[PDB]
This record gives C-alpha cells, structure tokens and sequence, in this order.
C-alpha cells in the first residue's frame, strides 16, 4: 500500500604596567 | 446487501447509508488502493479479515485503506470501533472495470441528532 630575581614584592607590584588597547575610528 | 450508490460526476466514488442490520458489497478490482473513512473522532478498536493475506491493510486515524494482494480474494472485513461495527463482503472483480475508489457513509442517527 505504501512504499517504505623576583623579589622586591611591593615596589615591583606597584610597577606593573597598565597597557590599554588602542582604538580605531569607525 | 447494501450496494453503494455512486456519485453523479464519476461512478468511482460511492456512498452508503450505514445500517446495523446489513453488509456492504464492495467491488474491489486489482491494482487500485481504495479509501474508506470513519466518523470524526471514531476510535478504532480492532479489525479482522477472513483472509489476512488476500488484502493489505494500513490505517491512519479514521482513514482505512485496503488493497488486493491475491487472486480470488473473496472474504470479509469486520472493523469495529467504539460507536459501531462495520461489515463488508469484499469481492474481487475480474475484469478491472467497475472499480470503486472510495466508500463514504451517510449516518441517519447522527444526521437526526
């Protein structure tokens, strides 16, 4: 039908750089 | 014997007025699938052929298709639902003429209600 060295802790942690990414104009 | 009455457009499609006290003489020919529909919302319980391999049976909801599968297939179909029980005297026609594509019912009690 159907188919299918590293010491100097405090001074060196205040000298960690802050690197902010640049932007591109749209 | 309730002989179906055919339509006026094509005598391929026939209608019968259902009756508890009579059977439906179906003239099935070779190579055609014939369509039978029930009442809306009628739950099919069981069906029982006189010869299971003489005819092919697949049912979807309220729609019944039977198909010849063997030479000299002259048996009965008793498909029963909650509302009623149907009886057809299935008879193969040899000459592949006077076919009957689909059988439809006209219910007296439902129409009166």
């Amino acid at each position: 039908l159907t188919a299918g060295g590293g010491g100097g802790g405090e001074l060196a942690e205040k000298l960690q750089p802050m690197r902010l990414s640049g932007s591109s104009a749209g | 014997l309730d002989v179906p009455s055919s339509s006026r457009y094509d005598h391929r499609i026939r209608y019968v007025t259902y009756n508890p006290a009579d059977v439906v003489q179906v003239d099935t020919v070779l190579g055609v699938a014939t369509h039978i529909m029930l009442e809306e919302g009628e739950q099919y319980l069981t069906h029982a052929f006189g010869d299971s391999e003489a005819y092919a049976f697949a049912r979807k909801g309220r729609h019944i298709f039977i198909k010849p599968q063997a030479e000299l297939a002259n048996t009965n179909l008793i498909v029963v639902t909650d509302r009623r029980s149907y009886k057809f005297r299935l008879q193969m026609r040899n000459d592949r003429n006077g076919a009957m594509y689909e059988l439809a019912f006209r219910y007296p009690d439902t129409q009166a209600r």
